[PDB]
C-alpha cells in the first residue's frame, strides 16, 4: 500500500474520467452526458466505465494510439461471494 | 490419498503471519478513520472518547471485525486462524506500537 | 563405433539392466558396483556381456553402427539393437557420438534420478494445486531426449515425471522434479 | 501493477480483502 | 414491450455510509445508478429490493467498497414501429422534439418547418400540442429518457 500510495496522483487531484470498453477512448463529455465520438459515430453503444490511473498513463497511451497502436481495457466482473463458518483448528502439538 | 493432502493443507492454511494480520488492521483502521460505524460492545457516547486503535484491538479480540480474507480459495475472518500465532502476533505489535506513542 | 567408446557405453548398459530388472530403482553411480561387464570388439558388431553379481544372469547387447546394421537376436539378448548414431534423435536404443567422448556415467556430474509410481504421482498431483478451484501450478521441463529418459524407458509404462536427488552443499541431499516434454 | 496504479501481488497486497456487513445490517436505531 | 427478471446490481458506497442508516444509502444508490437510465437498449423501469436473501461481501477498492444489491428488475424497451404519443416541444428553428412519459422523439429536418413557436407537416401543431409519431432509427439516450429519429404519423 505504501508503494502504491507513493507513486499514485495525490488524492486531492482526483477527477471523474470514464473509459469506452469496445476502443479504450477516453469518454467526453458532451452537455453533460458522456459519450464515445468514435463508437456513436459508428452506430454503437458500448459501455462507458470509471477508471483511476495517473494522467501519464493517459499521456503515453494516447501517444501509443498516435503511432497506430489499439490498447483496450477489460474489467473484472468476478461473481458474488458468501462468507460461511469455519470449522475450528488448533495446530498446537501434542505435548 | 488426494483427500489426505487436501486436509493437511486445508489445516496448513490456518497459520497467521505478520503481512496477514498487518493487512486486517490497516483495512479496519482506514475505513474507521474515514468514518464508519464502530462494532464493539457496550457502544456509547464515552466510545468516543478512546483511542482508535484501542477499538480496533478490542474488535479483533472480541470477534466482531468486519475484515475478511481470502488466503487459499477461502474466505476467513481474524477468528479462523490459530489463536496461539494471533496473541504472538499482537503482543509483539503492540509492545511496538508503545514504543512509539501510539497505545 | 570405435574401441574405446564402447567402454563407456558398457556401463550405459547396465543402468538399463538394472531398469530392466526394476522399473522403479534409484539410479547413480553406485549400481555399477553390483554388476560385471565383457566386451568383444569388432568394426561391425560389438559384443556386451552384463553379468549380476548375486543372481549371475546374463544380458548380451549387440552394438551397431548407424549404417550397417544386421541384427539377429542370440542367446540372453537384449531384445533390441543398439545403435550409435551421427547426430542426437528419439529413441531409446540411439545414442549420439557426442554422449560418447568421455566416461560419462562416472563424472561427479552425472545425476541421481527415479522414476515415481502411480501413489507418488497422486501426491505430487494433489500438493500441486492451489487449492482455488482447480487451478494448479507447473513443474519445470525437460526433453525427451536426454540421457536420462534413454535410461528410464519401458515400453508400458509412460514416463510423466522424474525426481532427481541434487547434491546440495547445507542439507546434503534435496528432492526435486521435472515434467517431460516430447520432441517433434 | 504500477502501470494502471494497482497494488502489486507483494506482501500485505498478495491477499485480497473483503467487508462482511452481516453485522452491521443486523443492528437497529 | 416489457420483461422482469432477477438480477445483482453492482454499487458503491464510501465509508462514512457504513453506518446505521446502510439500507437507506444502498437504496438510493442504486435508485440514483439505475431508476430510469437507458444501458445497452434497455430501460429498468421499476427496481426492487430482495430484502430476504443473504447480501453477498463487499469488496474494498481503494477507500470505497463495492456492493452486489440483489433485486428484481422490471425492463422495459422500444422498437421500430412502434406507434407513440407526445407533446410537441420546439426550443428553435432547428430542434423539435415530442416529449412522452419516458420516450423522446427526435424530427428530421426535412418533414416540416417551424415558424412564429408552431410546427407545420401539413397541419398547424401549436407549440406543447399533443401528436403522434412513429418511431423509425434509435439513438443514445439522453438525461433518462429514450431517443428515436422518428416521423409524424
Ligand atoms: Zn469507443
Amino acid at each position: 500500500n505504501t508503494i502504491t500510495e507513493v507513486l499514485k496522483d495525490s488524492e486531492e487531484d482526483y477527477q471523474d474520467v470514464y473509459v469506452c470498453e469496445n476502443c479504450g477512448d477516453i469518454a467526453a463529455q458532451i452537455k453533460g452526458i458522456n459519450t464515445c465520438l468514435r463508437c456513436s459515430k459508428l452506430n454503437l453503444s458500448p459501455l462507458l466505465t470509471k477508471i483511476d490511473t495517473t494522467h501519464v498513463s493517459k499521456v503515453f497511451l494516447t501517444q501509443m494510439n498516435a503511432r497506430g497502436v489499439k490498447v483496450k481495457l477489460d474489467f473484472e466482473r468476478r461473481p458474488p461471494s458468501f462468507y460461511k463458518p469455519l470449522d475450528k483448528v488448533d495446530l498446537k502439538p501434542s505435548f | 490419498i488426494g483427500n489426505h493432502i487436501s486436509a493437511l493443507k486445508r489445516r496448513y492454511t490456518r497459520r497467521i503471519s505478520l503481512f496477514e494480520i498487518a493487512g486486517i488492521i490497516a483495512e479496519s483502521y482506514n475505513l474507521l478513520q474515514r468514518g464508519r460505524l464502530p462494532l464493539v460492545s457496550e457502544f456509547s457516547d464515552e466510545t468516543m472518547k478512546q483511542n482508535m486503535l484501542h477499538v480496533i484491538i478490542q474488535e479483533i479480540e472480541e470477534g466482531s471485525c468486519p475484515i475478511v480474507i481470502e488466503k487459499n480459495g477461502e474466505l476467513l475472518s481474524v477468528n479462523d486462524f490459530d489463536k496461539d500465532g494471533l496473541k504472538f502476533h499482537l503482543d509483539y505489535i503492540i509492545k511496538i506500537w508503545k514504543l512509539q506513542k501510539r497505545y | 563405433m570405435n574401441q574405446y567408446n564402447v567402454k563407456y557405453l558398457a556401463k550405459i548398459l547396465c543402468l538399463k539392466t538394472e531398469i530392466a530388472r526394476d522399473p522403479y530403482a534409484v539410479i547413480n553411480r553406485n549400481v555399477l558396483l553390483r554388476y560385471t561387464t565383457d566386451i568383444e570388439y569388432n568394426d561391425l558388431v560389438t559384443l556386451i556381456t552384463v553379468r549380476h553379481k548375486i543372481d549371475s544372469m546374463k544380458t548380451v547387447f549387440q552394438v551397431f553402427n548407424e549404417s550397417s546394421i544386421n541384427y539377429t537376436p542370440v542367446d540372453d539378448d537384449y531384445g533390441e539393437p543398439i545403435i550409435i548414431t551421427s547426430y542426437l534423435q528419439k529413441g531409446h536404443n540411439k545414442f549420439p557420438v557426442n554422449f560418447l567422448y568421455i566416461d560419462v556415467v562416472i563424472s561427479d556430474l552425472f545425476p541421481s534420478f527415479v522414476r515415481l509410481d502411480t501413489t507418488e504421482t497422486n501426491i505430487v498431483n494433489s500438493v500441486l494445486q492451489t487449492g482455488d478451484g482447480k487451478k494448479t501450478l507447473r513443474l519445470p521441463k525437460m526433453l525427451e531426449t536426454e540421457i536420462v529418459v534413454k535410461i528410464l524407458y519401458r515400453p508400458n509404462i509412460p514416463l510423466k515425471i522424474v525426481r532427481f536427488f541434487r547434491n546440495n552443499m547445507v542439507t546434503g541431499v534435496e528432492i526435486a522434479d521435472r515434467s517431460v516434454i516430447s520432441v517433434a | 501493477c504500477h502501470f494502471f496504479s494497482k497494488v502489486p501481488n507483494i506482501g500485505t497486497g498478495y491477499y485480497k480483502y473483503f467487508i462482511d456487513l452481516g453485522l452491521l445490517m443486523r443492528m437497529e436505531r | 414491450s416489457s420483461f422482469v427478471t432477477n438480477g445483482y446490481l453492482s454499487v458503491t458506497l464510501e465509508p462514512h455510509e457504513l453506518t446505521l442508516d446502510i439500507k437507506t444509502n444502498i437504496r438510493n444508490a442504486v435508485y440514483k445508478t439505475y431508476l430510469h437510465r437507458e444501458i445497452s437498449g434497455k430501460m429498468a423501469k421499476k427496481i426492487e429490493i430482495r430484502e430476504d436473501v443473504e447480501l453477498p461481501l463487499g469488496e474494498i477498492v481503494n477507500n470505497s467498497v463495492v456492493i452486489n444489491v440483489p433485486c428484481v428488475i422490471t425492463y422495459a424497451y422500444y422498437h421500430v414501429g412502434d406507434i407513440v404519443r407526445g407533446t410537441l416541444n420546439i426550443e428553435d428553428e432547428s430542434n423539435v422534439t415530442i416529449q412522452c412519459g419516458d420516450l423522446i422523439c427526435k424530427l428530421s429536418r426535412d418533414s416540416g418547418t417551424v415558424s412564429f413557436c408552431f410546427f407545420r407537416n401539413g397541419n398547424a401543431y401549436d407549440n406543447g400540442s399533443e401528436v403522434t409519431a412513429v418511431l423509425m432509427e434509435a439513438q443514445q439516450g439522453i438525461e433518462s429518457s429514450f431517443v428515436f429519429l422518428a416521423n409524424i404519423v
